[PDB]
């Protein structure tokens, strides 16, 4: 990958606003899930937060 | 979404260590600065945008100080990921 996350968004993103997701590289200083919204915003997210892990599973089930 | 929650561009080197491209960027219409001491490359974001993934480029090494990648007067191979 080509970007790394420094801090996580503290709050809920509604599922309907999520378009896609990816995981940053393990070579980053922190691990992260990046969510891309339907408006094209990229949001660094806590990969250990249950809500985030669940949203990734939600997006994977639509695929 | 906060002004520090945007992904930040990086480049890898031949030891696979990632380093940030500059030390500041716009994030959700605010200013995002990396912490002092962070390893960085003295490379403009708009140049990074033109970098072809996985070709080798030449990057000036730096360290972040008050949101600027300050040059350390050393160069090393750097590459953009997929």
């Amino acid at each position: 990958g080509r970007e790394c996350c420094l801090e996580y968004f503290k709050g809920a993103i509604p599922l309907r606003k999520l378009k896609t997701w990816y995981q940053t590289s393990e070579d980053c200083s922190r691990d992260a899930i990046v969510f891309v919204t339907v408006q094209g915003r990229a949001i660094c997210s806590d990969p250990n937060n249950k809500r985030v892990k669940n949203a990734v599973k939600y997006l994977q089930s639509l695929e | 979404y906060g002004t520090d929650t945007c992904p930040f561009p990086v480049l890898a080197n031949k030891t696979n260590k990632a380093k940030f491209v500059g030390c500041h960027q716009k994030c959700n219409g605010g200013d995002q600065k990396l912490t002092d001491g962070t390893a960085c490359y003295v490379v403009e974001r708009k140049v990074w945008d033109r970098m072809t993934p996985m070709l080798w480029y030449e990057c000036p090494l730096g360290e972040c100080k008050n949101g600027v990648c300050e040059d350390l007067r050393k160069k090393e191979d750097c590459r953009k990921g997929n």
